[PDB]
């Protein structure tokens, strides 16, 4: 979500 | 002086949310953060504010403010991950072409460099030799972005003590  | 009891609660605050990470702080709370006569340097140590105010600031404020709110509300939450008793597995890691960076964070002028304030110096992620993240740092950082998340919201709807005054931006 925030890091991929 | 004056500043001092300014960094008194804004460090009892960031304290609050070393504690808990998922703290949430009301207006009430935020008061003496937001009617200080402190101008912006002073109150964001941190946070390079007016730079990510007025380097966003065209067309209109309903819709400006809207994009930059945001955006806050996203890197407020990439510091209370790091924050969180247990983090999030691709912590150290932040990809450029993820989609909800780009689409909010990466949308705006300066976005970036909040991400190096939590800790992501490396060219983003986290360097090696940093293991874990600063936990005093990152609650100060998040506790900044949240706190200009506030003040933007209060001046969309016209509230903020200090209207008559950010305006300038």
């Amino acid at each position: 979500d925030m890091y991929r | 002086e004056e500043e001092r009891a300014f960094l008194v609660a804004r460090e009892e605050l960031a304290s609050a949310l070393r504690r808990d990470s998922g703290q949430a702080f009301s207006l009430e709370q935020l008061r003496p953060l937001l009617a200080s006569s402190l101008p912006l340097a002073a109150r964001y140590l941190q946070l390079d504010a007016a730079r990510l105010v007025r380097c966003n600031a065209h067309g209109e404020p309903r819709n400006y403010l809207n994009t930059l709110s945001t955006a806050l509300n996203i890197l407020e939450k990439y510091g209370r991950n790091l924050l969180s008793p247990q983090r999030p597995r691709y912590w150290r890691g932040v990809k450029f072409n993820n989609p909800v960076f780009r689409s909010t964070v990466d949308a705006v002028q300066g976005g970036r460099d909040v991400l190096r304030l939590y800790g992501y110096t490396e060219e983003l992620s986290f360097p090696e030799g940093q293991e874990e993240p600063d936990e005093h740092q990152v609650a100060t950082v998040t506790l900044e972005v949240l706190l200009l998340r506030t003040e933007l919201s209060l001046l969309l709807q016209n509230t903020h003590p200090r209207q008559q005054a950010l305006e300038q931006l």
